């Protein structure tokens, strides 16, 4: 593979790296969720145009529409925990136990 | 001696401990998505060196 | 591992092959339809005692359905169950057939000739 | 009268019911297992001038 | 067919029937007060279905034939001895407060799913928004223990805020002493032993507690001894309220759909009077539960279904 | 053999049909005569066994084994409608549909011809017998009593679960004929020890051998009447009927493989024969006694000669018969004084004279007087464990002599001496009672007229 | 909520497992997986409470996670072969990101730790969905990929899902988290057998659902959730306390029950192979799911626990919603184990 | 209340020979007891124990015992009068066998 | 003798038990003329009669 390839690929892992380690805000950690999308969007997209692959240039569209509704839950779960405790901190969310 | 304490302390008393003390260590988390999240981290880098590396 | 997941000449949502057509349709006092009749008559009489009624006379026309429905089901399980049976067998069959180096008939030999170690008991 | 005495002592005929069924179902299981009928080495015999099975 | 979510799909909506007359209506009081002749009067008047005050054996003239049961498969408590023994070591007087809560939840549903069903109006004596005064009464005479008043206070919780309060609240109020008069008239001997102190817990209860917290829900007409005789006074005064306050103005279909599925299926109305919570006073041991409930199951129409008993003339079971 | 199993799954509907007050005549009537149906299956071969089906056979180790099981229904029926007089009408009938099934499963398990058909059957007994502990035991006790009865059976069942399938697989068949016929011996590889460790545990902690017998105890003392006389005369000879089953395809291991268990057997014996010196519960002297005899029977099957075979057998439908009559003498004093302590209740031959007959012949019966079947079993075992070495007379001979101490211990203890004076409802012996005491010890003793008909296979 | 947007909703999770299971594109089973996660998310919170919030929040983040590494392993797979079809998976690094997003979808120990939460957290009709239907897609897609499947890892997290599930199921009170670790081990089993046999894995699918449809519809009619609101259910309908003790018994593996079919079959399977440590483990392990099992058949039915005075106003009424179908579940959950060559027709 | 529930008492055991003097320890009722107790006689001990012992004394000799002393006794007497030992040490004709051709 | 409806009368509802019996009678006939076809079919193929 080239560089870009391991640089597009290293920024996936970040990016996952990002969404398993919580700080304190949820929104970071969607922030990291719309990251991943990008990165496998722009790893998608090089390598359908090196292949020549026409018909599956229509397929990071459809990864950026699923992303999309991705991240409105994400939000839509926010706004009922900030409504909840009036902070969208990940430390509230222990009411349930294993 | 024999039937009231130890044969009972070897098979089944052990088994009970045993058993009981794991449930304790695994049933018992506070329910915060950061440490099983570490959790999955540790557990997605180990996988993929100790079983994928080796193909 | 799939073993008759892509086997040739299997349409993918048939439940029953023209070629099962072929084999004996099971007799319908087959002790396994009985027994699926005897599924359906205990459902029937679940339903009666989880609804508080009287359990052995309450709906004879429920209970006649809860029985027919289980018979008519079990029927078209066993022609299923065993046309694919009898598929394996006939593939185990045809592939001993085409590959007799795998399966050699060796010499047969009397316990006459054959030393077998003895073991007292004592 | 004996609408009442039936009503209260039918269930004794379910046990030797069950016992003549089980005999008939025996007989039944005997039937499918005459593969070896008068073949045996030990009990190999000419037929009677009428009888058409040796044991049934 | 019966209620549900089909029914809710294809027609059915709860706020087209809803017309200006529904109006929950409860006549609260104190002891022998008549608030039942005004409850009365204005259900004539304005031509809602009346609900007399729920006893021990409400909940036995709604199911089977309406007559009531044995004390001991039904209530397992009583009135008359509370007033003769309000101290007893048996817990006979939490056991009577818990029932009768049970109960006047039990009526509250069935008032509203009358009036949802319908459409028509309905009148009640007392709810259970107003059953705690008695609660209060006993707790600080010393009649029960403060962890029978939490208990209350949990089963409370659970349950009432779960329906919509009354529309109006009417309050008949007379003095102690008056009261204290129409009950040694009355006869009855075993309310003459109710202490001037008890009517006078349950007055300061009612007027601290009751009528301070369901002003803000809506406004309440008060009204002396006097004044409550004329009916329909008291009914043209009920009819030019302006009711835009509470929460029966913001309920839409969807919120009368959930209310009406809750109000029918009375198992799920008393699913939390029976909460595993181990008072001495309401704590039945298994070999009684047992014995009381084979001797239930044993009446003329309760061993099966309503339809299914064949010992009080159910026909053709075996095709129902 | 549709002509057994049916009839009993018409007791099912029967007692579920029954009139409320003839549930118990009518289960009782038809137990016997099912019992007296299964009497013809004591006319067995001398070479082969009698193959009735494919899957059903009997063999001359099995009859009489079938035969104790069908006899011990009614017994148990006229042993348990006493205590459960105040209980309901469903739940009595319950109680009989457990008792039923318990038999259905039982007879199955005893003529299936392959070793897996045997093992779910000899597993699905547990349900019944965990049911009836559980559920009609007296003392709070019995819940443990329940897990340990179930966990000691399944931490040995499943491994050998895990065997069946493994040599399933290996030689094509599980079909006892086709295992005997087709036997080939074993090599000596830790595989193959793990092999008959596995196939062996199973049955070792249902006899059960000492140091696996701890769930007995509790079990035994826990359950009720019906539920202690099925798991003493029935349900210990599962260990007993599997190992001389399974152990024609563990030889030559077993040659050596059997030390360790030979030496618990013998040891645990003494050990157990000692407890019932000084206990203080009546029934716990039983089932220690239980215990004793198994582990006797263990170490007959272990030797694998045909004089321990037939002295193997012989002992276990001795035990049973004797074992329950016990079970029964105890629950009678324990109807009457509400506790199993043994010195409550003193000085009993005064008060009820017949009873006290029956006790002293249970307890003669229990130190195997001659010419009983238990002397009969214990001397053809006794004389092979000698012929496998003089030793072991020494072992043998102690257990003789504190059988007997501990025996007439529990006589003179229950029968003789001075009544305890703060007692007074001890009401007379029932008929009933006396009838359960007659029908358990008469069958003893017409065996030992006809002793050919209980020494297995091996006669 | 509407009834109609609830059927909505309902349809469109199941459309996301249909097309899982229907379709022959990578991009179309991520497609179902979207579609299927989007559609229950709300399903969870129905009944809005703190509890319920909670628990579709940590549903959401762990579901979207697990899709966005089986995103990342297709990516993977086409980069190294231009294909599409869901087939053998031509390369390992894929594999193995594959096996661990559908197992984090799965729930199988390590990633077990959302389930027990999620299932507390949620309605008794939601975690009935959750733990039957949500199943499917990922077991359907592992079984189409079986070949390519690395045993090692895949049974290395069968036996820790056994292992955890039994431990954990060992510490509770609640029922829906007993259920939710009753439904990890049974998952371990599931694909403890994947490897060699799919047919297994189908066949203890559909018993394990059987049998969980039965006991969540038991608990439904019986409105509890706790130990002890269970043991009040023999003062009111002891049938229901019968019927639950035998299903329990089954969900036990205690023969002749048909719950002991699978654990059979599969130890027959395995041992098909040369396999024999691993099944004798997993029997000894499930000794711990029946132990918990047997725990709450003492408490609800072998025993009678003291019940409450107010148990005699629910004496006069029954019960209004009838479940058409738990007859037949409780039936199928216990008396089917002579059936058992019936299951040749699965394959 | 200084209790902890509500529960009956434990009641006193009743004695089945207060109500029948007569009572034969079956039921309370005193007919169905007293046909419990014949039905238990009659087919306890009239029917199973003397009939199943009886039958089980006269059973046909399936066991060939008797058979197999007179298949002995012919044995013996053709063995005797021909001088040929009364057994043989092999039960199978070497004949037949053929034992391995190198034994080094 | 109930103190209200009680839906279910002393008739039993009889387009229910119609349909009941309607479905099970005809799921027996199919049943026996699917078993016959079938039966047909097996002996023409195999030339058995
Ligand atoms: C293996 C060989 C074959 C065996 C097959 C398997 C076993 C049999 C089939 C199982 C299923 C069939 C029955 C299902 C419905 C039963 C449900 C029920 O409640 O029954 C009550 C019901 C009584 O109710 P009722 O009469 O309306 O009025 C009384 C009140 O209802 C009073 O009722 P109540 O509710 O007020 O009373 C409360 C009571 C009520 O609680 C119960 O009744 C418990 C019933 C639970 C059903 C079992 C669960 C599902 C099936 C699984 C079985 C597994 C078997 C494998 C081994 C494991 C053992 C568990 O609860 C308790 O008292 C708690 C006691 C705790 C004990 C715990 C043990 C429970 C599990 C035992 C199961 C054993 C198998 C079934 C036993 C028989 C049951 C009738 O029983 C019956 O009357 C019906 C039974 C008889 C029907 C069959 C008769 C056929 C017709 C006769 C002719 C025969 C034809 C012969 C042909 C030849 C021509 C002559
Ligand atoms: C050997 C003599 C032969 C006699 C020929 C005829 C024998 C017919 C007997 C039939 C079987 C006996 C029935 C058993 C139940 C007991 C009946 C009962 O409940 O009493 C109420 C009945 C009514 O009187 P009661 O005023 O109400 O008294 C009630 C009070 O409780 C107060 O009652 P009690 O103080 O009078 O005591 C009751 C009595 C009854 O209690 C028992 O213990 C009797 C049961 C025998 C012991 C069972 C375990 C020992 C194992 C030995 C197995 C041998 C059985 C052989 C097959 C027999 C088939 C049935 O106990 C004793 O008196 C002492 C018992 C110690 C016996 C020592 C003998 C050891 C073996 C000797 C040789 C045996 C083989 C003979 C051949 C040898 C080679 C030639 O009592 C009597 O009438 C007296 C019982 C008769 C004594 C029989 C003792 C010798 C018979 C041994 C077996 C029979 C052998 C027959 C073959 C021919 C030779
Ligand atoms: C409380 C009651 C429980 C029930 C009792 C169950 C009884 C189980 C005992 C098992 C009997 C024998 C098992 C193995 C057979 C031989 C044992 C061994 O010690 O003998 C020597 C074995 O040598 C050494 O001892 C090696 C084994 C050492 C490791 C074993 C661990 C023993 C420690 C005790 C742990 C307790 C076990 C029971 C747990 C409760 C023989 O030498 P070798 O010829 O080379 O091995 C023979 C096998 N070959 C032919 C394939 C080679
Ligand atoms: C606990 C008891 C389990 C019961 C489970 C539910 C029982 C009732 C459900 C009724 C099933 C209806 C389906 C039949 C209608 C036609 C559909 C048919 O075309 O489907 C075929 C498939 O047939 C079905 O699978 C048969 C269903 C029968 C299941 C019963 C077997 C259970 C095992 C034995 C237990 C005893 C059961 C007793 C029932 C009362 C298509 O085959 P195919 O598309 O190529 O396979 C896809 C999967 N592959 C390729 C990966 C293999
Ligand atoms: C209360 C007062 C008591 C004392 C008074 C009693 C008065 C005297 C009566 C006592 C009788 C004395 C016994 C002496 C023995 C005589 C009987 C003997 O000769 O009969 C034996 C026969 O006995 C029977 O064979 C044994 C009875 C079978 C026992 C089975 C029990 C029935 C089933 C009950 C339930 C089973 C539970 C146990 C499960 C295994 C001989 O056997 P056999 O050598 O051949 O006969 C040769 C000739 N044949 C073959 C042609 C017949
Ligand atoms: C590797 C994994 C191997 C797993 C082996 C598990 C064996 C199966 C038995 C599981 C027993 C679990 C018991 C337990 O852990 O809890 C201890 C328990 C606590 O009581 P609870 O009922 O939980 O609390 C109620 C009041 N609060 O203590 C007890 O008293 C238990 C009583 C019953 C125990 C019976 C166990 C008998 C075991 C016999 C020997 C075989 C054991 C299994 C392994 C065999 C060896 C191969
Ligand atoms: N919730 C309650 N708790 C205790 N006692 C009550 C309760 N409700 C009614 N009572 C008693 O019922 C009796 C009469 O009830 P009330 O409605 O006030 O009089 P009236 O019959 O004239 O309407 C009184 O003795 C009153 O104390």
């Amino acid at each position: 593979m080239p560089l870009v390839y391991m640089n597009i690929i290293m920024a996936f892992a970040i990016a996952l790296a990002g969404l398993l380690m919580y700080r304190s805000h949820l929104m970071s950690s969607l922030l990291c969720l719309e990251g991943m999308m990008l990165s496998l969007f722009i790893m998608s997209t090089l390598i359908i145009l090196n292949t020549h692959f026409t018909l599956a240039n229509m397929m990071p569209i459809i990864l950026l529409v699923f992303a999309a509704c991705e991240a409105a839950l994400g939000l839509s779960l926010l706004v009922m925990v900030s409504n909840t405790y009036g902070t969208d901190y990940v430390q509230n969310l222990n009411l349930l136990q294993c | 001696l024999l039937d009231l304490i130890w044969l009972e302390t070897i098979l089944p008393k052990t088994t009970s401990f045993i058993q009981m003390k794991m449930s304790i260590m695994v049933s018992n988390q506070k329910g915060l998505i950061k440490l099983y999240f570490l959790s999955f981290l540790i557990t997605i880098m180990i996988s993929m060196t100790l079983f994928n590396y080796h193909e | 591992m799939t073993m008759m997941s892509g086997r040739p000449g299997r349409v993918p949502l048939q439940f029953l092959p023209n070629e099962a057509r072929s084999l004996p349709p099971p007799k319908l006092t087959d002790p396994r339809l009985v027994y699926m009749g005897f599924l359906g008559y205990c459902s029937g009489l679940i339903d009666n005692a989880i609804r508080r009624r009287p359990v052995v006379s309450a709906g004879l026309h429920r209970q006649l359905l809860y029985v027919t429905s289980f018979v008519f089901f079990g029927y078209y399980l066993l022609k299923r169950q065993d046309y694919m049976y009898a598929l394996r067998d006939h593939d185990m069959f045809a592939y001993v057939k085409s590959h007799p180096e795998d399966f050699p008939e060796k010499d047969k030999k009397t316990y006459g000739e054959i030393l077998e170690e003895f073991h007292p008991v004592r | 009268n004996v609408l009442q005495i039936v009503r209260d002592h039918w269930v004794h005929i379910l046990v030797p019911v069950g016992f003549v069924f089980g005999c008939y179902l025996d007989r039944r299981s005997d039937e499918k297992l005459t593969a070896f009928r008068n073949k045996s080495l030990l009990f190999k015999r000419e037929l009677r001038p009428n009888e058409e099975v040796t044991w049934k | 067919l019966q209620y549900g979510p089909l029914a809710f799909v294809l027609g059915e909506r709860t706020t087209r029937k809803l017309t200006e007359t529904s109006k929950v209506i409860t006549v609260d009081g104190n002891i022998c007060s008549g608030k039942g002749r005004l409850a009365r009067e204005i259900a004539e008047k304005l031509g809602l279905r009346h609900f007399p005050e729920a006893g021990i054996h409400y909940a036995d003239s709604t199911t089977g034939d309406g007559k009531p049961l044995d004390v001991q498969l039904s209530g397992n408590c009583s009135l008359e001895k509370f007033y003769d023994d309000p101290k007893s070591n048996d817990g006979n007087s939490y056991r009577l407060q818990s029932w009768l809560y049970a109960s006047r939840l039990l009526q509250y549903a069935d008032a509203l799913e009358h009036l949802l069903s319908t459409g028509q109006g309905v009148v009640l004596e007392r709810s259970i928004y107003s059953d705690f005064v008695f609660l209060e009464a006993m707790y600080r005479q010393g009649f029960i223990r403060k962890q029978c008043v939490e208990h209350y206070n949990e089963v409370k919780k659970v349950t009432a805020c779960e329906y919509l309060p009354p529309h109006v609240v009417v309050y008949v109020d007379v003095p102690v002493p008056e009261i204290q008069s129409r009950i040694q008239k009355k006869g009855n001997p075993h309310e003459m032993k109710i202490t001037a102190a008890y009517l006078q817990d349950i007055e300061n209860a009612y007027k601290k507690t009751f009528l301070p917290e369901m002003s803000e829900k809506c406004e309440v007409l008060q009204y002396s001894a006097r004044e409550a005789e004329d009916a329909e006074k008291v009914v043209e005064d009920i009819e030019y309220l302006k009711c835009d306050k509470g929460p029966w103005p913001d309920q839409d279909d969807r919120t009368f759909h959930r209310l009406r599925m809750l109000v029918q299926n009375k198992l799920e109305v008393l699913n939390y009077t029976t909460i595993p919570v181990y008072l001495p006073e309401i704590t039945i041991g298994a070999h009684q539960s047992d014995r009381v409930f084979q001797k239930f199951t044993e009446l003329p129409g309760r061993k099966y279904s309503p339809g299914y008993n064949e010992d009080v003339g159910d026909k053709w079971i075996w095709l129902k | 053999m549709l002509k057994i199993i049916i009839p009993t799954t018409m007791l099912l509907p029967m007692t579920w049909m029954s009139k409320h007050n003839m549930i118990w005549i009518n289960a009782t009537v038809h137990s016997l005569l099912i019992s007296l149906i299964s009497l013809s299956l004591l006319n067995q071969l001398g070479e082969n066994s009698l193959n009735f089906s494919l899957t059903f056979f009997s063999d001359s180790l099995s009859a009489p084994l079938l035969v104790l099981t069908t006899w011990l229904l009614p017994l148990m029926l006229m042993a348990s409608q006493s205590h459960l007089s105040k209980e309901t009408t469903t739940r009595k009938k319950l109680y009989i549909t457990m008792l039923i099934l318990l038999q259905l499963f039982l007879i199955m398990t005893f003529t299936a011809t392959e070793l897996i058909l045997f093992y779910i059957l000899f597993e699905a007994t547990l349900v019944p017998t965990l049911i009836i502990i559980t559920r009609w035991g007296n003392q709070t006790e019995r819940l443990n009593a329940g897990l340990y009865f179930l966990f000691y059976t399944l931490a040995g069942s499943l491994p050998l679960l895990v065997a069946l399938v493994y040599i399933q697989n290996t030689t094509g068949s599980l079909n006892f004929l086709i295992i005997h016929y087709w036997s080939h011996p074993l090599s000596n590889s830790w595989s193959n020890i793990f092999m008959w460790l596995a196939c062996i545990m199973a049955f070792m902690v249902k006899m059960p051998l000492y140091g696996l017998h701890l769930w007995l105890p509790k079990a035994h003392v826990e359950a009720p009447i019906a539920g202690s006389m099925v798991l003493a005369a029935v349900l210990l000879k599962l260990g007993g009927y599997g190992m001389m089953r399974i152990t024609t395809i563990l030889n030559p291991l077993t040659n050596y493989m059997a030390y360790p268990f030979l030496m618990l057997s013998m040891w645990g014996m003494i050990m157990t024969s000692s407890i019932c010196l000084r206990q203080t519960d009546l029934k716990s002297l039983i089932a220690y006694s239980s215990v004793s005899h198994m582990a006797l029977v263990i170490v007959a099957i272990m030797i694998q000669t045909p004089w321990s075979f037939m002295g193997a057998t012989a002992l276990m439908i001795a035990h049973g018969l004797t074992s329950s009559m016990l079970f029964c003498l105890a629950n009678t004093n324990y109807e009457r004084v509400h506790s199993r302590t043994m010195i409550l209740a003193r000085g009993l031959q005064t008060l009820l004279p017949l009873m006290a007959t029956w006790w002293l012949v249970a307890s003669l019966t229990n130190l195997a007087l001659p010419p009983s079947i238990n002397l009969i079993g214990e001397l053809f075992i006794i004389t092979a464990s000698f012929s496998w070495s003089n030793i072991t007379i020494i072992l043998m001979g102690m257990n003789m002599m504190i059988t007997a101490l501990y025996s007439l211990y529990m006589l003179i203890t229950t029968q003789r001496g001075k009544y305890t004076h703060h007692i007074n409802n001890i009401k007379p012996s029932f008929t009933r009672e006396n009838a359960l005491m007659a029908l358990h010890i008469l069958p003893l003793l017409l065996l030992t007229l006809n002793p050919k008909m209980i020494l297995g296979p091996l006669y | 909520m509407n009834p109609i947007i609830y059927t909505t909703l309902i349809m469109t999770v199941m459309s996301g497992t249909m097309l899982v299971m229907i379709s022959s594109h990578w991009l179309l089973i991520w497609i179902g997986f979207e579609m299927n996660l989007l559609a229950m998310i709300p399903v969870l919170m129905k009944n809005f409470n703190p509890r319920a919030t909670e628990a579709a929040t940590k549903y959401f983040l762990t579901q979207a996670t697990a899709s966005m590494m089986l995103m990342m392993a297709i990516i993977i797979n086409l980069l190294y072969s231009g294909q599409w079809t869901i087939t053998k998976m031509f390369n390992p690094v894929a594999m193995t990101m594959m096996t661990m997003a559908l197992a984090m979808k799965l729930g199988l120990s390590p990633f077990h730790f959302w389930v027990p939460e999620v299932t507390q957290g949620i309605s008794l009709q939601a975690g009935l969905l959750l733990l039957t239907w949500q199943k499917l897609a990922p077991l359907s897609v592992l079984c189409q990929i079986s070949q390519s499947i690395n045993p090692n890892l895949m049974l290395t997290m069968a036996m820790l899902s056994i292992l955890i599930g039994g431990w954990g199921g060992l510490n509770q009170t609640q029922l829906r988290k007993i259920m939710a670790y009753s439904s990890i081990a049974h998952m371990g089993w599931m694909t403890a057998v994947l490897p060699y046999n799919t047919t297994m894995t189908i066949l203890n699918l559909l018993i394990y659902i059987t049998m969980t449809l039965a006991m969540f519809m038991l608990l439904i009619h019986s409105s509890a959730t706790t130990t002890l609101s269970l043991s009040h259910t023999w003062n009111k309908m002891p049938v229901i306390t019968s019927l639950m003790m035998v299903t329990l018994l089954s969900m036990g593996g205690l023969p002749p029950l048909s719950g002991f079919m699978p654990k059979w079959m599969i130890i027959q399977e395995m041992t098909k192979n040369e396999s024999i440590i691993m099944p004798t483990l997993m029997a000894m392990t499930a000794l711990l799911n029946l132990y918990f099992y047997m725990r709450l058949a003492y408490s609800s039915s072998l025993t009678m626990f003291p019940s409450t005075n107010n148990m005699k106003m629910k004496w006069q009424f029954e019960h209004t919603k009838q479940m058409k179908l738990l007859p037949t579940m409780i039936v199928l959950s216990t008396l089917v184990l002579p059936m058992t060559p019936a299951l040749s027709s699965l394959n | 209340p200084t209790i902890r529930l509500q529960e009956d008492p434990d009641p006193e055991d009743e004695n089945l020979y207060e109500k029948n003097p007569d009572s034969h320890g079956y039921d309370k009722d005193p007919i169905v007891d007293l046909w419990n107790m014949r039905v238990v006689f009659f087919f306890g001990f009239s029917i199973v124990l003397v009939l199943g012992s009886t039958f089980v004394a006269y059973l046909p000799d399936y066991r060939m015992q008797e058979w197999a002393r007179r298949e002995a006794e012919r044995l013996v007497k053709y063995r005797e009068a021909n001088g040929l030992p009364l057994m043989e040490s092999n039960c199978f004709d070497p004949n037949k066998i053929q034992l391995p051709e190198d034994e080094d | 003798k109930f103190y209200i409806r009680e839906p279910p009368h002393g008739s039993p509802d009889w387009l229910k038990v119609g349909l009941t019996l309607g479905t099970s009678v005809f799921l027996w006939i199919y049943l026996i003329k699917q078993h016959k076809e079938d039966v047909l079919e097996y002996k023409r193929r195999n030339g058995l009669e």
